[PDB]
DNA sequence: ATCGATCGATC
DNA sequence: GATCGATCGATAAAGTTTTTTTT
């Protein structure tokens, strides 16, 4: 639309599928705000930059030699800590618990180029922290689906209990039940309240228009 | 009125050929001038009167 | 040379023989001419005792070597002093244009709107092309559109009867309505022609297509560039080429929904991409409201057509597409220009809104009709006639 | 850094406004037009075509 | 229509 | 038997708009 909408779920912007969700183990998004102390400073970049060791390659071999020589071990000083992260953690299950050592492995291998850091672990759950900072606040989500399907239980069955038939029309659906709550949504929950509702013995599609319900 | 001649003579103004300011293009080319500190100490701020608005 | 398919009884496809002339006759012939031609009947070449198994194969190409290629018409219309004076004597009165409009279609009431409009087009208007500037469009383009069967194709097919050398096409879904692309059939083992489709006979004459909302993707990319300009160029296999051609469609099209012209946005009706209809002028739409003495007038006609003439007629269009063009008269022109302001001010305050170009109709309406006068000056009863033509159109 | 900014334009009036910028268009240096058709996305840059006998 | 190969004749 | 001359036979050609299912 026109940004990261704030104040609402951030996952619904991108359309996603949510198994590919788990197919990263942190994400980040970037800030904006009117941000009068900083965009005036962010402006004083673009002042300066115009007018009138940092090296381009010298870092690239120093890393390309690095990258398949030194292959290091872990000891036993990270994995006490590490278990006391997720026993504070479950105060997802394991993928994210999973590639957090897959990260806190290439800083210790960054520059103590012999074996695993005690305590650079200390900030690689600092980075994770930022990414569960990004769904306070479907996906990975189930509060609407509770707060949406027994609402709907309740009607069906009224609906069903009123007649000798089972005579459901589509101009009576489109009254009392919008009348009903204005919690939900309009006309963007009278399709989807049905499909799940097919495969458990209660209604029948017959266009848009005439419907046929359970009978007892 | 452009069918009663065959022509478009209006607008009181001399028409000038268009290789002048193809040279004066040109010669605007071969300048190429350097900014001063003045202009960007006032339009930083010309960006923040271009800030609020926008958010309001 | 093809059959003239209209007295070989249908039981084949039109056949065809061939004719080899010589350096007299030759640039004579357009593609699309009633040819008459008579030479010597001849054989040539060797075939089935040549050297060794020609078994089961002709040897006779049958060919024609001939002279005095004629021309007809059923360009060549000669005409003395004695019937030149009398399309004189009649370019006298001063219902000339109302005499021509209703001796034109012997067999349907009315529409004179309708009337006065096709022999308003088809002779046309002139285009004084800018010097080292691009011309404008001094042809004319009208629309149809009709709840069906109100004979909306009945006349747009006895204008070709009296085309003067405008044959037309019948709007069948394929590319090749102005193009070529790249037919060449060797051209005699080894040469490549840009064999012109539909637009070699076009030139300073007119077509006629059916069926403009029934077409696929591809004509309405082809109709958008030589609409806006005058000629076509395209390298589709070969060379850039920009052949040029001077033509004017007339269309026919039918609403989709019914009877439902009244009940919607008069706009927007057939939705067909309006590029189109703002490169064109003309929308009529044809009503067939129910009068008891309309349909009782219509219960007669009908029945007398089981049994002012038409060649005098296709005689003085093609004697008045040769004469002089006045273009000028400075008051003339300062009552259309308030004939305009006051609905271009009332457009958005009635049913359809107009365009600048609109402009340009306003000025070749009345340029055909003092064509019809037959004079060398822009008069001013020219600015009546192009006024209540448009509040039909509009009204 | 990016130079060479780009300028759009919309609307719809009856004058056929090719003209009003095109024109412009045919007598600046370097200046090409093209259209919709001919042309597209992967005709307006480079590609490999048929030729005649001589090098394809 | 031109070039190459094979066969026949002459030395 | 070999070489030269004469006669007979074999060798060279070119493509890219309509129509089907399909995504
Ligand atoms: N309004 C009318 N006045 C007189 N005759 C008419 C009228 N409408 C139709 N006819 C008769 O109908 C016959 C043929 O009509 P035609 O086939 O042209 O309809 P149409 O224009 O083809 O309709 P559509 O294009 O919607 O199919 C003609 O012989 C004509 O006499």
């Amino acid at each position: 639309g026109s940004r990261y909408n704030p104040n609402l779920p951030v996952t619904e912007n991108i359309d996603l599928p949510p198994p590919l969700l788990s197919r990263f183990d942190l994400v980040y998004l970037v800030l904006d705000k009117v941000d009068e102390k900083n965009d005036r400073e962010l402006a004083k970049h673009l002042t300066n930059l115009y007018l009138e060791v940092l090296p381009v390659e010298f870092l690239t071999m120093y890393i390309s030699y690095a990258k398949e020589h030194i292959h290091p071990i872990i000891t036993e000083a990270a994995k006490t800590e590490l278990v006391r992260a997720y026993v504070g953690m479950r105060k997802a299950t394991t993928r994210q618990l999973e590639s957090m050592i897959r990260l806190a492995e290439a800083h210790a291998k960054m520059k103590l180029k012999n074996v695993v850091e005690l305590e650079d672990v200390q900030e690689a759950v600092r980075l994770i922290r930022s990414a569960i900072k990004d769904y306070a606040t479907q996906t990975g989500k189930s509060v609407i689906q509770r707060k949406l399907q027994e609402d709907l239980s309740r009607e069906i069955m009224n609906v069903l209990k009123d007649q000798a038939s089972d005579s459901m029309s589509f101009n009576e659906l489109i009254k009392q039940i919008n009348e009903h709550s204005q919690d939900r949504v309009e006309s963007s929950d009278i399709q989807e309240a049905l499909s799940r509702l097919q495969q458990e013995d209660k209604v029948i599609v017959l266009g848009e228009g005439v419907r046929r319900s359970v009978r007892l | 009125y452009v069918h009663m001649h065959n022509k478009q003579p209006d607008l009181d103004f001399t028409p000038v050929e268009p290789s002048k300011m193809r040279e004066y293009i040109a010669y605007a080319k071969t300048k190429r001038p350097v900014m001063s500190e003045a202009v960007n100490d006032y339009v930083v701020q010309a960006y923040i009167r271009l800030r609020q608005d926008s958010k309001r | 040379v093809q059959e003239m398919p209209e007295m070989a009884p249908a039981g084949q496809l039109p056949r065809s023989i061939d004719v080899i002339l010589d350096d007299d006759l030759v640039d004579k012939t357009k593609p699309g001419d009633r040819v008459n031609v008579v030479g010597v009947f001849k054989s040539l070449g060797a075939g089935g005792m040549n050297q060794s198994n020609s078994n089961t194969l002709i040897g006779f190409k049958t060919l024609i070597l001939g002279n005095t290629v004629y021309p007809l018409h059923a360009a060549r219309q000669m005409l003395t002093d004695f019937d030149i004076r009398n399309i004189n004597k009649l370019s006298k009165k001063k219902d000339i244009f109302d005499i021509l409009s209703q001796s034109l279609a012997p067999s349907i009431y009315g529409h004179d709107h309708i009337k006065k409009a096709i022999l308003l087009m088809l002779m046309g208007g002139v285009e004084k092309n800018l010097e080292n500037g691009s011309h404008l469009r001094g042809d004319i383009n009208i629309l149809m559109v009709g709840d069906p069967s109100t004979a909306k194709s009945q006349l747009l097919r006895f204008v070709l009867n009296t085309a003067s050398l405008a044959i037309a096409t019948t709007g069948r879904g394929s590319s090749g309505v102005g193009l070529t692309a790249a037919v060449t059939t060797d051209r005699e083992t080894g040469e490549r022609r840009l064999e012109a489709g539909a637009m070699v006979l076009a030139d300073r004459g007119v077509v006629c297509i059916d069926e403009f909302d029934k077409m696929t993707d591809v004509d309405r990319v082809a109709i958008h560039e030589v609409m806006e300009q005058q000629t076509v160029t395209i390298a589709k296999a070969g060379i850039h080429t920009t052949l040029n051609a001077r033509c004017s469609v007339i269309a026919a099209a039918n609403p989709v929904f019914g009877q439902y012209d009244v009940n919607r946005d008069p706009h927007q009706n057939i939705a067909l991409p309006d590029s189109l209809l703002s490169r064109f002028d003309l929308l009529f739409v044809v009503t067939d409201d129910i009068n008891e003495i309309r349909d009782r007038s219509i219960s007669e006609h009908v029945l007398r057509t089981h049994r002012v003439t038409i060649p005098f007629l296709r005689k003085y269009v093609q004697y008045a597409k040769e004469r002089v063009i006045p273009q000028l008269t400075q008051e003339a022109i300062n009552v259309i220009v308030k004939n305009y302001t006051d609905l271009r001010n009332d457009d958005n305050t009635k049913k359809s809104p107009i365009t600048a170009r609109t402009l340009e109709t306003l000025i070749r309406l009345a340029t055909a009709h003092a064509k019809v006068r037959l004079s060398k000056t822009v008069n001013k009863v020219d600015a009546k006639v192009a006024a209540n033509l448009l509040r039909f159109a509009l009204l | 850094i990016r130079g060479d900014i780009n300028v759009c334009l919309m609307g719809d009036p009856g004058v056929a406004k090719s003209q009003l910028l095109k024109a412009i268009c045919k007598i600046s240096p370097r200046g090409v037009y093209t259209t919709g058709k001919g042309s597209s996305g992967v005709g307006l840059t480079a590609a490999v075509m048929k030729d005649p006998v001589t090098d394809e």
